[PDB]
């Protein structure tokens, strides 16, 4: 009976009050479809927030913080009701409790609030959460507490519109530099996912991540035994190599490409796909980065995935092939030709994905444009592949660019 | 893409 719980939670008899707040916590924690709206509409929120002030009773504030944590774990509606009740300043104050459980429950609640969205985390950031949060990182912290802190850190880096403020990224990067040397798998997964969110926010953030010194410790995680670590690390370095040529070179200079044989042959197709996506952002670089892909012996496997991979991997591989014809020399492209790129590249011309068909027609045109001395022979390869029929029936395609360069290629090179 | 955003504290 919730009206009675709310009344009792007000009581000046401590036993009555603690019992009521515990009954609310139990209603919010016993399964994972708690009656959050019922408790909110009861009026219990200001009483719990008041209980957060009871520094004389660490058990009372722990129970209230737990109840509020679980209300804040609901819909954005329910999280914002907690925020509207002024809980955030009281939680920030609890970060300085001498009582580790109380601190931890305050961290947990703030993590739920921060995770609701970017204006919400900006409010929590403006009130100074980051420094006390990061001050918890220590060899003496219980590991389950450290995992809660790192989850909150991921939550602080998760929204990119807008991304967290520059000053916050500057504060969080040294903590991630510390945690990337941790052995616990959960810590590492959180740390690297936080890095993947930070590197997805543009080239200035990528430069900050590079400037922190963390990349030489991120790249070796591409070969971690835990596939969740590998997945996150591959996302993060992939984001970095979407940057400039010099930012890409930083990653390459960490021995990145030596990790890719195992990613390109990985049993998990999502790994193969992200790996080829990464590689495609390398073959879009200068001739030396193209050559680095060639000398790492990755091209036969890229072509194999272009041939036999899942559709997503095939799309990334078509991009890696087409990209190589940007700053690649004629001999690098000729090496592609000697690796029998043409049949599995032409078989993509039938896919209904107009973007893929475009990219493949692009690459074919570029390679034909610069292979003069035996362009005719390459035409044979396109012809005897069955690819010339693909182009001569893409003649009747819907997309303007598609049939445009289909007619163009069939005119000049056939 | 598995990294939690919101976490109910259940009694362990």
């Amino acid at each position: 009976s919730l009206e009675a719980i709310v009344q009792n939670a007000s009581s000046d008899n401590q036993g009555i009050q603690l019992s009521a707040v515990q009954a609310a916590r139990k209603l919010l924690s016993s399964d994972r479809n708690p009656p959050i709206d019922d408790l909110i509409k009861s009026g219990i929120l200001p009483i719990l927030v008041h209980c957060l002030e009871r520094d004389d009773n660490p058990s009372l504030q722990f129970e209230a913080a737990w109840a509020l944590t679980n209300i804040a774990s609901g819909t954005s509606e329910q999280t914002q009701a907690v925020v509207q009740s002024n809980a955030v300043p009281l939680f920030l104050r609890l970060l300085h409790s001498p009582h580790q459980n109380v601190c931890e429950q305050a961290v947990w609640a703030l993590g739920n609030i921060i995770g609701d969205g970017p204006q919400c985390r900006d409010y929590v950031i403006s009130l100074g959460v980051v420094k006390p949060l990061l001050s918890f990182i220590s060899p003496s912290i219980p590991i389950t507490f450290l995992r809660n802190v790192t989850w909150v850190m991921v939550n602080l880096c998760r929204h990119k519109d807008p991304p967290p403020p520059m000053e916050t990224i500057q504060e969080i990067l040294p903590a991630l530099c510390v945690l990337i040397h941790h052995t616990d798998v959960n810590i590492l997964v959180d740390t690297v996912w936080a890095l993947s969110y930070l590197t997805d926010a543009g080239n200035e953030q990528i430069q900050m991540v590079i400037d922190s010194g963390i990349v030489p410790h991120l790249v070796p995680l591409l070969s971690h035994q835990e596939v969740k670590v590998q997945t996150a690390a591959l996302r993060a370095v992939g984001n970095i190599v979407t940057g400039t040529d010099e930012q890409t070179q930083v990653v390459l200079n960490c021995d990145a490409l030596s990790h890719f044989p195992a990613l390109l042959t990985h049993p998990k197709e999502k790994i193969n796909k992200e790996a080829v996506w990464f590689l495609s952002n390398i073959t879009a670089g200068n001739q030396q980065q193209v050559q680095a892909v060639i000398d790492a012996n990755l091209v036969p496997m890229i072509i194999h995935l272009l041939d036999k991979g899942d559709f997503g991997t095939q799309k990334e591989a078509a991009w890696a092939i087409s990209n190589l014809t940007i700053s690649g020399r004629k001999d690098q492209v000729a090496y592609l030709i000697q690796q029998n790129v043409i049949p599995p590249f032409c078989n993509l011309l039938t896919v209904k994905d107009a973007q893929v068909v475009q990219v493949v027609l692009d690459g074919l045109s570029n390679i034909l444009k610069m292979a003069e001395d035996e362009a005719e022979t390459i035409g044979n390869l396109i012809e005897e592949c069955g690819g010339l029929e693909k182009i001569e029936q893409l003649q009747n395609h819907e997309n303007e660019d598609i049939y445009k360069l289909a007619y163009e290629i069939i005119d000049q090179f056939f | 893409e598995e990294v939690q955003r919101k976490r109910q504290k259940l009694m362990p």
